[PDB]
Formats: structure tokens, C-alpha cells, sequence
């Protein structure tokens, strides 16, 4: 019997990325329940200024059996659901192709133009001709959001969600 | 707010209590020297029981109804043995923790929050020394309460008012099988529980000089 | 700390007294077990002389030991 | 038997964002529940100029039982809705964004108009081309709202809602 | 038995917006009963000269009770429907950002136009292009109505609907 | 770890002290166990005690045995 | 406010007098405890010399002492 809502700690060892859902497994160590494993997953936020980690699975060694309490992790000594990753994983490589694709666009057309008012002309072709492929290509590549990973070796703390027995 | 209040009741409660075990602890000799049970034990390590007097008592019921009478006397607790004397300490000592925790919750910022909070504060204080020394007061009472019935049982047992408890013993040798012995086994009893006597031809008086 | 201070230092612990003895042989007046002769005279803690604190909790501050008579200093009221 | 809609308090420990809804606790610090623990989640706002929380799940201790009163809550000596959080939040990057876009097309289409009447005509080519697929972006992602996030340390109060046995 | 539509005065003490719904309480403090606590929440004015709010959960303390008299709020020392807050919030931001926005534009385009008859051209091309994405946010957001505010300290009167017993 | 090799290293006075195959009996019998208690008393009841000298119990029944025992079942 | 004034100043409360006791052995002029000989000739309050104020709470104004005598001068008027 546990009350709902108490605080726990686990150990994360399995690495995942938040981009393909899968089985991940924490390990009870410290409170009342130690060596308790717990088997789950993740969710993806739609801002991805933080994380959490869809457990579900929560079984005791010892004797055969598994009970069905699904709860979330919190990190410790921060009390925050933000994951300890980097998020400035794909900006500035999107955003440099498109402003590139951009200005070979605009640098062939206008020194094409520039030419009523041979190596200056294969800068022209260069520019001119790169820039339009790679520019709709950028519009298709651009709307790639930024993720995190977790960590393999990363513990961790647990609130409750519902009661047991 | 109030729980500056209630926290200042805790704290004043707590100190006072604090101040006076301390004054118990520095009264010492006296006490258990002015208290003293192990005199006041019978033959066979029985405690003596505990009687209480009443002088001119007059009740009226209703209309047309009253009763009085001139003294009356009651038992309280029946006599039994006992395996030590006790002492003032289960009459007398009070507990004691610390209330320790204002979370950071009501914390005065300002110089109007501030004054209320000392003042409710000083109230709770002084509020806690008057709680605690009622109960300090009503120990004494309960004390000074079980000393006198024990005295007024021995007062009476001279006044030849109550017959005294009798006991017995029954001795056995020895006992047991080839595994268990006892060599000798004594059993000891009481019987006649201490009461008062009807025939008061035979209530002896006393007069001093 | 200093309990062999201007002797010869600590030499070890008694454990049959619960004392230290220093390397001049006299007993110091430091003790290193539990199990020695205090004397004690302050105690704390609520429900003294009496059955100790119940285990249960309640909903309000009613806190009663163990032979029942209960301790309103030591209980949280309003 | 808790009279209805009264005021007790209350400490919230756990960090989330208005984001992504999901588990976080409070426990109730005064008044007659001590040591009561209420775990929910918050709500979101259309105008982010207050923001409230979501709890329903009360647990006392004692029991294994858990009782069905969902409240909110507000912040004490103050009594407003709005949390302690930043509201300042998403203004200016947007609308650097897209004022900076808006000049970079103008400065093309204008300093290659105004012609008639090399490095230049390079600056002309930069900001021409590079102008309109930000302008595009910005007017794709210019209705983000502004944000608020709950405090990892702030304490509260808490008006009840219904009754309990 | 209580007379019906009867008029009594309360205290409120939270802060809440006509922006977003919320368990808001006032206090039943004079006339008969003392110490009833109110729970509701607002109403929607169409336009924002006025405010009520929607009060219907009376709950009396001494015995676990609780009636439900849906009821008002009216004016202490005015007995006006209007509220203490003040409705010149919205209008001036959403002015001058429609203004400012159709002067750059008319900027832009005539200053170049009139040309015929360098940093002049650069004044040209800013207000020129960004008048028209910020006119047409402008179109966008101007539609936004006035908010008002229930205070945080101001008490208030009630005038009854229903009778109770 | 310390105090077993104290135990070790202060080998011959702890089995010379506790002898056990002098104390057997002529047919290889280990002789039983026997408790001894002094003044005794018992409350059971209020109006009620019981008062001994001494007591005595069995506490090993003597059995058949083929070895001596040592420190091995009560230091190690 | 300062009872041992032009004294030798406050000593100590007696609470077996519920007095003061200034520095000079005279007794003081005040009180410390309200278990004390105070001199009162006045009250304050209704349902006097019945049995108070009965504890519940009528949908009138009228208030009524447990003798069920009623109070018009603690009760309000029309």
C-alpha cells in the first residue's frame, strides 16, 4: 500500500532520442521499493522546451508479479520536467541553406541584369541556376523542429499518479 | 495573520514549559524528601487506598425536597499491591519539543504587516504562559489530592474507622516435574478489601493535651 | 575534542567504563561509548511517564499515549 | 467534514510550463490538512494574463484512501489570478523577424528600381532575395502566443470547490 | 425562509479578468447570514460598460450544509450595474498601430512615386515594405474586445434571485 | 575482518578456556544444560503474587553426539 | 505605565496576591494576574442575570436567554 503522489528516484540507462518511441527501463533504488524495475516510453511535446518520460510498467523483483501504476519522472535536485540535453540541435544549419539558396537566387538574377546599366558571367550561371533548386528544397527541409535526447546514464526522481496496493 | 498568533502561543507554551522543568529539576531533595510514599506502605507491600472527606454538605432537590448532612466520607480507589513507591515524577514532569517550523509563507514586508505580526506574536506569548501554568496548577491539584487520601486512610485506620486489609500465604515445598523445580513456593494474597464500619459504638474517639 | 589536552595523548578506549584513558595513566573525564555512567537529569520528547507516543495519526492534533490519558500541551489546537 | 470553498495553503515544488499538460503536486501546509498531498495538472488561458492550476486528485495520510475534491488555486496576500511567471514573453523576436524580412525586400526591389534616374548592386541582391521567404516564414509563425510557466518554489493558497465525508 | 430578491452586502477578495472562467468566492458577512461563502463565476458583456458576476454556491458553516441561491452582484453606494475598472485599455495600441502601419505604406509607395518630378531611398524602402505585413496585422488584430477586471479588495452588494429556506 | 583476525591471532587460551571433550560423560554423551535462577517473584494480578527462591530448568535435553564441539557454532 | 515609579522599581509579580512587589517592600498598586481582589461595579454584555445567550442563530433579531426571557435592548428594533 502507497499513498498517491509520493517522490521516489530511478536510474535511466538505456539511451532513446525523442523520435522514436520505444521500451525504456528505469530501476527503483532508493526509498521504499528497491531494484523495482519499470518498463515504458516517452511522449513528444509539441514545444519541445522540455520532456517527459511515459512509464507505465512497474514490477518487483523477488516474486512473480507486475502491478499496473503508470506515473512520469522529475529530474533531481532541480525539480523540473525540462530534459538535461541541448536544443539548438537544427537552427542555424536550415536557416543558413535557406538564406543561401536566397542570395545565389538574388546574385545571379541581378548581375544578369546589371549587365545593360566571362568569369563575372559563370558567377551569374553559378548563382543564378544553384539557387533555385536548393531554395524550394530549403522551403521543403525547413520545417524540421529541434529535439532532445535523454541520457544513458542520467538518474532520476518520480512522482505518483494513482494509488496501489 | 493569526498564525503568527498560534506560533506565538506555541512558542511562549514551549518556553514556559521549558523554564519550569528546569525549576523542578533545580528543586530536587525537597520534593521527594516532602513526598515521601515508601513511609506511607503497609505490611505487605500494599499500597494504602485513597479517601476523601466532605464537611456540611446540603443539596436541594427541588420544591418541598432538601437533604443535609453533616460529614461524609468515599472511597476512591481500592487498595493493591505494589511493586515500587512512586514518585512525584508521573504527577509533576510535563513534556517538551520544540515548535520549529513558520514555513516561509507569512513573512511582513512592510512596517504595518511587521507591528501586527509582533504584537499577535506577544499575545500568543503571553496566552501560551497563562495555558501553561494551568496545567501545571491542575497537576499540583491532582497530587496534592492523592497524598491526602492515602494520609486521611492512615488517619482513619488510628480513628478505628476501616478495618485493615487482611492476606494470606499459602506455602507449598517443593514442586514441579524432573524438568521444572520451584524449591519453595509462596503464594500471597489479600482478601478483605478496606471498607468502613456501621457500628458506631465502636468508633473510639480521640482528645489531645 | 581535546580530552587528553596537556597530557600525554589518548591512548585508547575503555569499553568496560566507556572511558578514555590517556597515556598518562589516569582516567580522563571523556567518554567514548554510550554504555557508561551518565547522569542524565533533562529529558525530551512527549508522552513521558507514560505509555510513549501511540503510532497512529489523525486528522487533527489529538495526540494521546499509551495508557490513554492524553497531552494537550503536547497537542496542536486552536 | 471539510466545509465547502474554504482557504487553506499550500507549496508547489515541481516546475512544468503552459505547454504540455501532465502530473504536478502540491501539499497543503496549514489550516486543519497537514501533511495532505493534491496532485493534477493546470489550465490553459486564451490571454495569458493569469494562470490557473488544475488539481483533483486529494490524498490524506493515514488511510489508503483518497478523496474526490478538485480545487484550484491562488496566490496568497496578493489574491489575484495571474501567476508569478514573465508575460513579456514573445513579442520582440517576432517582431524583429518580421520587420527585419519586410526591410530586406524593400531594400532589393527599391535600390534595383531606383536605377535609372557592383558591391551595391550585391547589397541589393542580399537583401532582395533573402526578404521574401522570411517574410513568408514570418507570416507563417507570427501568431505564436506568449507564454507562462508555473514556479518550482512559489507557495499558494487554495479556495476549495465541493465537500468531502 | 428567506424573502425572495432580497439585497445584502459581501466582501470579494480575488483578483479575476472577463478574459477567463474561474472559481471565484465572496463572503455573506451581514443582514442574516454570517459567515456564508459564495462560489461562481462571471458573466460576458457584449459591450464591456458593465459587469456581473454569476454567484450560486452558498455554503453556511455549523452544520454540513450547503443551498444553492444562484444570485448577483450589485454596487455598494451606487447600486449601478458598471464595475470599478477602467475600459480605455484596448484602443490606442490597435490606433496607432494601424495608423503608423498605413503611413509607411503611403511612405513608401508615393516617395518613391514622386521621384520623377540615397538614404531618402533607404526611408523609401523601409516604410515601403514594412507598411504592408504590419497593415495587415494590424487588420488582423483590431478586432480585440475591452477586457474589465474584478478588484481585489473592493466589496460588493447582492441582490437575490430565488428564495431559500 | 578486524575482529576476526584478533580471533585468529589470539588462538590457543579461547579453546584451552573452553574445553569440551573433558566435560563429556563415560559414553560419549554430551550431558545436558541446566539454569539456575535466585529470588524470585511474580506479580500475575493485583491481590495475587507468587514468591520462589530458586528455579530450575532444563534447557538442552543430553543427547548422542560423535564430536566435541567448539567456538565454531558461537565465534566465527 | 511604570507602577514602581519614584521606587526602587518593579521586583517581581506575586500571584498568590496577584500583585506587584516594587523594589522597597511596599506592595504595589496594580495587578498582574486577573486572579486577583478587583474591585467591579459594572458589567458589560446582555442576557444578564438569566441563562445567557442562547448559541443559535434565529432568522429574527430577537435574542433570547436559556431562562427564554427576551432581550429588547440587546434585540434591534423595525
Amino acid at each position: 500500500i502507497i499513498k498517491t503522489g509520493d517522490i521516489m528516484f530511478a536510474v535511466l540507462d538505456t539511451s532513446v532520442n525523442s523520435d522514436e518511441p520505444g521500451p525504456i527501463l528505469a530501476t527503483i533504488v532508493t526509498g521504499k521499493l528497491k531494484g523495482s524495475k519499470l518498463i515504458g516510453s516517452f511522449n513528444l511535446p509539441s514545444n519541445a522546451d522540455k520532456m517527459v518520460i511515459t512509464f507505465n510498467t512497474m514490477s518487483i523483483p523477488g516474486a512473480e508479479k507486475t502491478i499496473s501504476i503508470s506515473a512520469y519522472a522529475i529530474d533531481p535536485n532541480t525539480a523540473r520536467t525540462a530534459l538535461a540535453s541541448r536544443t539548438n540541435h537544427h537552427y542555424l544549419m536550415r536557416y543558413g541553406s535557406l538564406f543561401a539558396s536566397s542570395f545565389l537566387q538574388g546574385f545571379g538574377n541581378a548581375f544578369q541584369s546589371a549587365n545593360t546599366t566571362s568569369t563575372l558571367e559563370n558567377a551569374v550561371i553559378g548563382l543564378a541556376t544553384v539557387g533555385k533548386a536548393w531554395s524550394q528544397q530549403a522551403q521543403q527541409l525547413f520545417n524540421t523542429p529541434t529535439t532532445v535526447e535523454v541520457y544513458s546514464g542520467t538518474g532520476l526522481g518520480i512522482l505518483f499518479t494513482q494509488d496501489v496496493t | 495573520k493569526e498564525t503568527a498568533l498560534s506560533v506565538g502561543a506555541q512558542a511562549g507554551l514551549a518556553w514556559r514549559a521549558k523554564i519550569i522543568d528546569e525549576q523542578l529539576n533545580k528543586q530536587a531533595r525537597n520534593l521527594d524528601a516532602i513526598y515521601d510514599f515508601n513511609s506511607l506502605v503497609l505490611e505487605h507491600n500494599i499500597l494504602p487506598p485513597v479517601l476523601l472527606e466532605g464537611r456540611n454538605t446540603l443539596n436541594l432537590a427541588d420544591a418541598q425536597s432538601i437533604r443535609i448532612s453533616d460529614r461524609t466520607y468515599k472511597v476512591a480507589k481500592q487498595a493493591h499491591f505494589i511493586t515500587t513507591p512512586p514518585t512525584w515524577r508521573q504527577y509533576l514532569w510535563m513534556d517538551y519539543v520544540k515548535p520549529e517550523a513558520p514555513n516561509v509563507t507569512l513573512l511582513p514586508k512592510t512596517k504595518a504587516e511587521k507591528e501586527i505580526w509582533c504584537i499577535y506574536t506577544e499575545r500568543g506569548w503571553k496566552n501560551g504562559i497563562d495555558q501553561a501554568n494551568t496545567i501545571l496548577e491542575e497537576n499540583i491539584a491532582r497530587i496534592k489530592e492523592d497524598f491526602g487520601g492515602m494520609i486521611l486512610y492512615r488517619k482513619l485506620l488510628a480513628m478505628n474507622m476501616v478495618s485493615p486489609p487482611y492476606v494470606s500465604h499459602t506455602d507449598l515445598g517443593v514442586t514441579g516435574d524432573g524438568s521444572e523445580i520451584h524449591i519453595d513456593d509462596r503464594v500471597l494474597r489479600i482478601t478483605a478489601l478496606p471498607e468502613l464500619n456501621v457500628n458506631s459504638a465502636e468508633w473510639r474517639a480521640a482528645v489531645a493535651k | 575534542d581535546g580530552c587528553c589536552s596537556k597530557m600525554g595523548g589518548i591512548n585508547y578506549c575503555d569499553s568496560s567504563a566507556g572511558r578514555l584513558v590517556c597515556n598518562n595513566g589516569f582516567y580522563s573525564t571523556c567518554y567514548c561509548t554510550r554504555h557508561a555512567v551518565m547522569d542524565l537529569q533533562f529529558l525530551m520528547g512527549c508522552c513521558l511517564w507514560h505509555g510513549g507516543v501511540y503510532p497512529q495519526l489523525n486528522s487533527s492534533g489529538l495526540v494521546v499515549c499509551n495508557d490513554g490519558y492524553v497531552s494537550e500541551e503536547c497537542s496542536l489546537q486552536k
